[PDB]
């Protein structure tokens, strides 16, 4: 988990981001409705499960697209995987967006390869410190059809919750982690996607793109669901199903 | 406030 067979080039080659090297963020998936409209992103955590944001409203009528979707060679190696069951975290708060996570169990396992693999999940006790340079990816809006522009990537730092509250105040809950405000930003269409940070060489899901500036301002930090706070629920769900 | 510092939706789900 957390190790692309095809290494990302972090300098690059989301607002103010860059195109990823094709196939370099394996776990990144596109959630699309039947008509084929990409509406949120997600991350493969193993061959049978995808983790995304609860506010995205995914249902079994939606499909998970894994692979080199729209990214550099575009329409390339891809797998459209239907969804068998949706597991929304019962602690989801539709008003504050707290505990923004949902698990998707596929009906058909994804076929792993050079271009499709899993992101690593952190342990609940893991410490991802303020200041750490992490990466966020997605096909989301590049300015507040959006056929996705080509998969983008952006390097950005984690913020401490107190530093995040200087911008966002009380909207910031324990289960949220902010990142950015550094010249780049996640944006609409990127929700459910990953915020990854390298721990001992493995890219680990520290956050799930959740919400932020309506404007996707590059000087306001984005808010992500804090996976460390939600991972125990993830483990229980997987063990139960 | 005063200028364009008043976005209404200042925040939104991404």
């Amino acid at each position: 988990c957390g190790v692309p067979a095809i290494q990302p080039v972090l300098s690059g080659l989301i607002v103010n981001g860059e195109e990823a090297v094709p196939g370099s963020w394996p776990w990144q998936v596109s959630l699309q409705d039947k008509t084929g409209f990409h509406f949120c992103g997600g991350s493969l955590i193993n061959e049978n499960w995808v983790v995304t944001a609860a506010h995205c409203g995914v249902t079994t009528s939606d499909v998970v697209v894994a692979g080199e979707f729209d990214q550099g060679s575009s329409s390339e190696k891809i797998q459209k995987l239907k969804i068998a069951k949706v597991f929304k975290n019962s602690k989801y708060n539709s008003l504050t967006i707290n505990n923004d996570i949902t698990l998707l169990k596929l009906s058909t396992a994804a076929s792993f390869s050079q271009t499709v693999s899993a992101v690593c999940l952190p342990s609940a006790s893991d410490d991802f410190a303020a200041g750490t340079t992490c990466v966020t990816t997605g096909w989301g809006l590049t300015r507040y059809a959006n056929t996705p522009d080509r998969l983008q990537q952006a390097s950005l730092p984690l913020l401490s919750n107190t530093n995040c509250k200087k911008y966002w105040g009380t909207k910031i809950k324990d289960a949220m982690i902010c990142a950015g405000a550094s010249g780049v930003s996640s944006c609409m269409g990127d929700s459910g996607g990953p915020l990854v940070c390298k721990k001992n060489g493995a890219w680990t899901l520290v956050g799930i793109v959740s919400w932020g500036s309506s404007t996707c301002s590059t000087s306001t930090p984005g808010v992500y669901a804090r996976v460390t706070a939600l991972v125990n629920w993830v483990q229980q769900t997987l063990a139960a199903n | 406030i005063v200028n364009g510092e008043e976005a209404v939706p200042g925040s939104w789900p991404w």
